[PDB]
């Protein structure tokens, strides 16, 4: 088929950076050459086709153009909403084909996360199950390290993490940390901790609690 | 004006056929455009399906040929996929699409597993959970199956501050997650705050009042 290669996978950038994305055809497509945006909660956009026809409404930092069969797509002046995965996709033939996308991150300066717990509740505490969840909010940059204690002993292979998408406005993360634990061993033990450890910590923030305590 | 929405099962079992509709608004599709189905993988792969043309002519991806069909009903303004002998590798967001407009697709997942929905636990704010004014609450969205589930809070009032997280896959086999909201902390003892979860494959819906630590 036509397969078109697309690269970097992956892009950090700051803002008013700028960043190329570039696809290249295994043969001729002409300039039959769409780029697509995908934001988080969104559907997909188109913001060019044609190589470097622009959709109305689409800021002008976005600049399509190729060479050949070498296709780019162009984001000068990066702002926090640009956060999105780009997909190039060729429709000079069938089928159409995608590139195989590209991440770009909006780099902020470095913020600490501020750290939350939730014991489980009395709900769940009826079932055989006991979650204990940490939360970290509005961080820079995505790398984290949550580590549960209890009664003072490090846990492994009991614990999950989720982090939410970056935030469009202030490029900051979320992360959720999920303890979860058997009834029989959460009611043999006190002391519940997340201990966490950030680039912008200059030493690690542990939130804990005492089980049964009112 | 064209506006596209997906609807489907979103869970099929292996072997059977997979069937997703398109219904379009504001245009017909008699009149121009190709209407194009597209699936994106959970390692977030797109790939292009098929179309059907205002003409009614088809154009199915070879590598799917010998197990699709294409079809629209002009009396509804409605075009449909069908994809046949399915496997787990079938489980994707089928999208809808004309050259530009995009719908914001339906999950369909492929498995002998039956549906369950969603038990929600109150994710409590309290001391804990409180800095300079600012107090973090939530809900646990635990043991459900297949994806998705939505979260609102307050019937769709709250907004701000809400971070629903991506679903993680138990070693059970069943999806969890969590959503939390920041909110003013001297809102707690007077502003209700509900969590509503919706899990359309199991026609689940749950109200959840999370309120302030009692002890
Ligand atoms: C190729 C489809 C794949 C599915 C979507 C995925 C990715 C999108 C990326 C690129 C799309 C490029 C579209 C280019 C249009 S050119 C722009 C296009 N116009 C038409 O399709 C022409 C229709 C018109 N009635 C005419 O024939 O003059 C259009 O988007 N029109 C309406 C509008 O602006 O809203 C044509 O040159 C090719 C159309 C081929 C097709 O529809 O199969
Ligand atoms: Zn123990
Ligand atoms: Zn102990
Ligand atoms: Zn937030």
């Amino acid at each position: 088929d036509i397969q078109m290669t697309q690269s970097p996978s992956s892009l950090s950038a700051s803002v008013g950076d700028r960043v190329t994305i570039t696809c290249r055809a295994s043969q001729e497509i002409s300039g039959y050459l769409g780029w697509l945006q995908q934001k988080p909660g969104k559907a997909i956009k188109r913001l060019i086709y044609a190589a470097s026809t622009l959709d109305s409404g689409v800021p002008s930092r976005f600049s399509g153009s190729r060479s050949g069969t070498d296709f780019t797509l162009t984001i000068s002046s990066l702002q926090p909403e640009d956060f999105a995965t780009y997909y190039c996709l060729q429709y000079a033939s069938f089928p159409r084909t995608f590139g195989q996308g590209t991440k770009l991150e909006i780099k902020r300066t470095v913020a600490a996360p501020s750290v939350f717990i939730f014991p489980p509740s009395d709900e769940q505490l009826k079932s055989g199950t006991a979650s204990v969840v940490c939360l970290l909010n509005n961080f820079y940059p995505r790398e984290a390290k949550v580590q549960w204690k209890v009664d003072n002993a490090l846990q492994s292979g009991n614990s999950q993490e989720s982090v939410t998408e970056q935030d469009s406005k202030d490029s900051t993360y979320s992360l959720s940390s999920t303890l979860t634990l058997s009834k029989a061993d959460y009611e043999k033990h006190k002391v519940y901790a997340c201990e966490v450890t950030h680039q912008g910590l200059s030493s690690p923030v542990t939130k804990s609690f005492n089980r049964g305590e009112c | 004006q064209v506006q596209l929405q997906e609807s489907g099962p979103g869970l099929v079992k292996p072997s059977e056929t997979l069937s997703v509709t398109c219904t379009v608004s504001g245009y017909s599709i008699t009149s121009s455009y190709s209407w194009n189905w597209i699936r994106q993988f959970p390692g977030k792969g797109l790939e292009w399906i098929g179309n059907i043309y205002y003409s009614g002519s088809t154009n199915y991806n070879p590598s799917l040929k010998s197990r699709i069909s294409i079809s629209r009903d002009t009396s509804k303004n409605q075009f449909s996929l069908k994809l046949s002998s399915v496997t787990a590798a079938d489980t994707a967001v089928y999208y809808c699409a004309n050259p530009r407009v995009w719908g914001q697709g339906t999950t369909v997942t492929v498995s002998s597993a039956s549906t369950k929905g969603p038990s929600v636990f109150p994710l409590a704010p309290s001391s804990k959970s409180t800095s300079g004014g600012t107090a973090a609450l939530g809900c646990l969205v635990k043991d459900y199956f297949p994806e998705p589930v939505t979260v609102s809070w307050n019937s769709g009032a709250l907004t701000s501050g809400v971070h629903t997280f991506p679903a993680v896959l138990q070693s059970s086999g069943l999806y969890s997650l969590s959503s939390v909201v920041t909110v003013p902390s001297s809102s707690l003892g007077t502003q209700t705050y509900i969590c509503n979860v919706n899990h359309k494959p199991s026609n689940t819906k749950v109200d959840k009042r999370v309120e302030p630590k009692s002890c």
